[PDB]
RNA sequence: UCCUAAAGAGUAACGGAGGAGUACGAAGGUGCGCUCAGACCGGUCGGAAAUCGGUCGCAGAGUAUAAAGGCAAAAGCGCG
RNA sequence: GCUUGACGAUCAUAGAGCGUUGGAACCACCUGAUCCCUUCCCGAACUCAGAAGUGAAACGACGCAUCGCCGAUGGUAGUGUGGGGUCUCCCCAUGUGAGAGUAGGUCAUCGUCAAGC
């Protein structure tokens, strides 16, 4: 899915995902976004997930944005493993997102094909989303 | 020569052929490296010194034996370690060097065109060639190979490219 | 591809901070390559620790061009 | 320039070593045409006094020689003797001792103004 | 446009957040010109009416705290990046003779008969809406006008093809920074 | 890097001490340091460990 | 040596990242001399690139060695 | 008194970028290396006999505000303490409080010293 090409550093920590997006907020490129209202993560199969019930549902043309990109690695530990013996190796990929942040974005849409398409999108998403438009 | 051909013609008329106000717009020629293409067979330590016998003997100076900066590897190796060769003669020498090649040798060996005219790259262009390392007065048939390269060609010395081509030519030579 | 082994941990930092009475002797900066400079009465040690050469009190101005971050005392 | 930058270049540990050390210091300047000097006391900032090659006595036409700078040694030594110190201290400030550099120095070691 | 506003004598963080929670109000502040920054309350019921307006910020608004009243601005409006409300509309005033930077909105008019969409198949991208200008109040336009009646398959529309009032200054011609304003492209 | 000796060329060793590469240069050192004891500068030879 | 480590020190884990078990008689002192790298270009053997000649340069270079922190009053080279 | 020198206070509100100039004093060249020497080969380096020449280049002050650079107010994020909640997070009281962004200054402000007008 997505990933980022190389990394410095092949590990993060868990760190926390704390505050508001005051920045991703804003529809930058589209006419409607699909903005996520609650907390979470992304796990990268969730965003393509999405991104390819968004593509097939509008069937003609439309340009879509992707303004989320999972690049934190997540590490699991496998079965019948102990506790504590080096950290495990890397599973997925994941955006940490907050309230507030655009996930999608589309123009070249009708608005009442745009909600139809952001609702199948926000019902693979693990997120509290809603429907934005263009403010100014 | 700097005489009767460069003090009083060469100096008076340039201000007003490009209708410039003072005086010292004039430019100077100054500098050229060898540039012999030392990096070649350069692991020897015994015939770079042949361009020194060859620089010595018809340009009548020493040469410094310049090393370069890089160990680059892919052009050649570094082993050959100084690669570069330089001499400045002087203005007290430009009588000579005005008037040791296109006044009595510019063929080196031949030309076939030198049209002054397949060049505007804006940096004072000429037409000549001068490259065997065979050209000069004083030498015999053959007591050294000492085939080499020397290459020239000149920018400005001033601000723009009108600036230089009456004064690259001091006789009616192409 | 095996992690451990941190260093000891030298304890570096501003010791006797900027307004402090000072000695003609007194390590008044642990350094670890000269963050801060060298001002009026200071010394400038071999590994950048900063020493008090008069008595005084620490000053920790910035002056200068290159913004540099100095450390004078002043005998006052 | 790339000749008032690049002595300005080379003026450059005498210049604050003598503000740390709070020693005399002798502002001097020299060019093809002149040869000067003019001395600041022990504390980085302080004018004793002025002494140029525009002075009153040798403006005679040959002015800023090695000749001329000779001349100079003994000029403003007396004008720091109204100062009170034995030593001073020497501004390269960029002008290689060659020339009349030192010619000037020299000069002030017989002219009661020591080294 | 009339806004009404008042004094609002008392600020912080906890003071301005209780104003949102209880009172229902916003903050807001005029400040604009040689003079001094007045703080002021307002309403959220009726600058979010104003803000369905379409000419919202590219036109002269009037306001009112008491008897006194002002040529007012709306310069970079604040937002809640959750629930989108507005906090803190941080008004201008008018000084009528400097040159009042605002953001005008654009319309991209004649798209239906357009030579990269009727022959040949291809749909209109808008890169760029809301361009920011620099204009004297009395020509403050409501609008730009972007002409899409001639672009091909292909062809870049910038803000060097764009035009009207003629008296205002477009702050990106002003750079070397030129602007791409729509495009036609081929579908995917 | 290999532990060499200064010695006097007297009766006196005051034997200052280093190292040197011998591995580059096969030969001896004749670069001379202050002396406490004789007070004189002098020719420190080799180490000689044996 | 950095991170964790919570803007003074310090601070754990079979936590995350790398290194050392030396070099140097000059690679030190000093005296003296002296300042980068980059794109831009000139093809008869190198033509992405050298020899370097000179134009816009805007520490991005270099530091014996890991990483951090530092530098021009150089804290790189030449030579006595 | 101003022109300009000569090291310094202050350090990109002082910085770069686009015109006019100064010749007398200063300043760069210039004429050349004989007598000092400078050369990893050289008097453009630099050492100088100098003052035959020259004010454009060279630099210098002196022009002009696009750009860098400073930057309110108000809000917001954070946060010490005390108390809540639906507690991987926020809210309330209270104290504090940015960063980024939001009209625009400006071709800076100083200090001693001197030759000349």
């Amino acid at each position: 899915m997505l990933q980022p090409k190389r990394t410095k550093f092949r590990k993060q920590m868990t760190g926390h995902n704390r505050g508001l997006a005051h920045r991703g907020s804003k529809v930058s490129f589209g006419e409607y976004a699909l903005k996520a209202t609650s907390r979470g993560r992304l796990t990268a199969r969730q965003i393509e997930s999405a991104r390819r019930a968004l593509t097939r549902h509008v069937k003609r043309g439309g340009k879509i944005w992707i303004r989320v990109f999972p690049d934190k690695p997540v590490t699991k530990k496998p079965l019948e493993v102990r506790m504590g013996k080096g950290k495990g190796g890397v599973e997925y990929w994941v955006a940490q997102i907050q309230p507030g942040k655009v996930l999608y974005e589309i123009e070249g849409v009708s608005e009442e094909l745009a909600r139809e398409a952001f609702a199948l999108a926000a019902a693979k998403l693990p997120l509290a989303t809603s429907f934005v438009k263009r403010t100014v | 020569r700097l005489k009767e051909l460069y003090r009083k013609e060469i100096a008076p008329k340039l201000k007003e052929e490009l209708q410039l106000a003072n005086v010292m717009e004039v430019p100077r020629v100054t500098k050229i490296t060898l540039n012999m293409g030392l990096g070649e067979a350069v692991g020897d330590k015994k015939i770079i010194e042949n361009a020194v016998a060859d620089l010595e003997k018809i340009t009548g100076q020493k040469p410094v034996v310049t090393y370069a900066r890089k160990s680059i590897a892919g052009f050649k190796i570094r082993e050959g370690w100084p690669i570069g060769v330089k001499v400045t003669l002087r203005s007290d020498r430009m009588y000579e060097f005005l008037d040791r090649l296109l006044s009595i040798s510019l063929p080196r060996v031949r030309d076939f065109r030198g049209l002054n005219a397949k060049s505007f790259d804006g940096r004072g262009n000429y037409s000549m060639g001068v490259k065997e390392q065979i050209i000069f007065p004083e030498i015999d048939y053959d007591k050294i190979d000492a085939l080499r390269g020397l290459d020239i060609t000149l920018t400005t010395t001033a601000r723009t490219d009108d600036e230089g081509r009456a004064l690259l030519r001091a006789f009616k030579f192409p | 591809t095996r992690n451990g082994r941190d260093s000891e941990s030298k304890r570096l930092g501003v010791k006797l901070f900027g307004g402090q009475a000072v000695k003609a002797g007194n390590i008044l900066v642990r350094l670890r390559g000269t963050k801060f400079h060298a001002g009026y009465g200071v010394g400038l040690g071999k590994d950048h620790t900063l020493f008090a050469k008069v008595d005084g009190v620490v000053k920790f101005e910035t002056k200068g061009a290159f913004g540099r971050k100095y450390v004078s005392i002043v005998a006052a | 320039s790339v000749k008032k930058e690049t002595r300005l270049r080379r003026a450059r540990k005498a210049r604050l070593k003598m503000r740390e050390l709070e020693t005399v210091r002798l502002c001097v300047y020299r060019s093809s045409q002149h040869i000067y000097a003019q001395v600041i006391a022990a504390d980085g900032g302080k004018v004793l006094a002025s002494a140029s090659t525009l002075d009153k006595d040798l403006r005679e036409g040959a002015t800023g020689n090695i000749d001329a700078a000779k001349k100079v040694g003994q000029l403003v030594a007396e004008r720091a003797k109204a100062a009170g110190v034995t030593q001073v201290a020497f501004d390269r400030s960029g002008f290689k001792y060659h020339g009349r550099v030192k010619a000037l120095a020299d000069a002030a070691r017989e002219g009661g103004l020591e080294f | 446009f009339i806004v009404n506003a008042q004094v609002r004598s008392d600020l912080g963080k906890g003071a301005s957040r209780r104003l949102r929670r209880n009172a229902g109000l916003v903050p807001a502040v005029v400040y604009g010109g040689d003079k001094e920054p007045q703080s002021v309350t307002l309403e959220l019921r009726e600058i979010a009416k104003l803000l369905e307006n379409e000419a919202a910020f590219s036109h002269v608004i009037a306001l009112n705290v008491g008897g006194v009243k002002e040529t007012v601005l709306i310069k970079a409006l604040q937002r809640h990046p959750a629930k989108g409300f507005v906090m803190h509309a941080d008004f201008l005033r008018v000084v009528a003779d400097h040159k009042l930077t605002a953001h005008v909105p654009l319309h991209f008019i004649n798209e239906e008969v357009a030579v990269g969409v009727k022959q040949a198949g291809g749909e209109i991208s808008h890169t760029i809406s809301e361009v920011e200008v620099s204009c004297l109040p009395k020509d403050l336009p409501e609008f730009i006008e972007v002409d899409m009646a001639k672009v091909e398959l292909g062809q870049i529309v910038h803000l060097s093809d764009l035009k009207a009032p003629k008296g205002v200054e477009l702050v990106q011609l002003a750079h070397g920074n030129d602007l791409a304003v729509a495009n036609i492209h081929a579908s995917r | 890097r290999e532990l060499i000796r200064l010695v006097s060329s007297a009766g006196t060793g005051h034997f200052y001490t280093t190292d040197k590469n011998k591995r580059t240069k096969p030969e001896k050192i004749e670069i001379k340091k202050y002396d406490p004891v004789v007070r004189q500068h002098v020719i420190y030879k080799e180490a000689k460990i044996k």
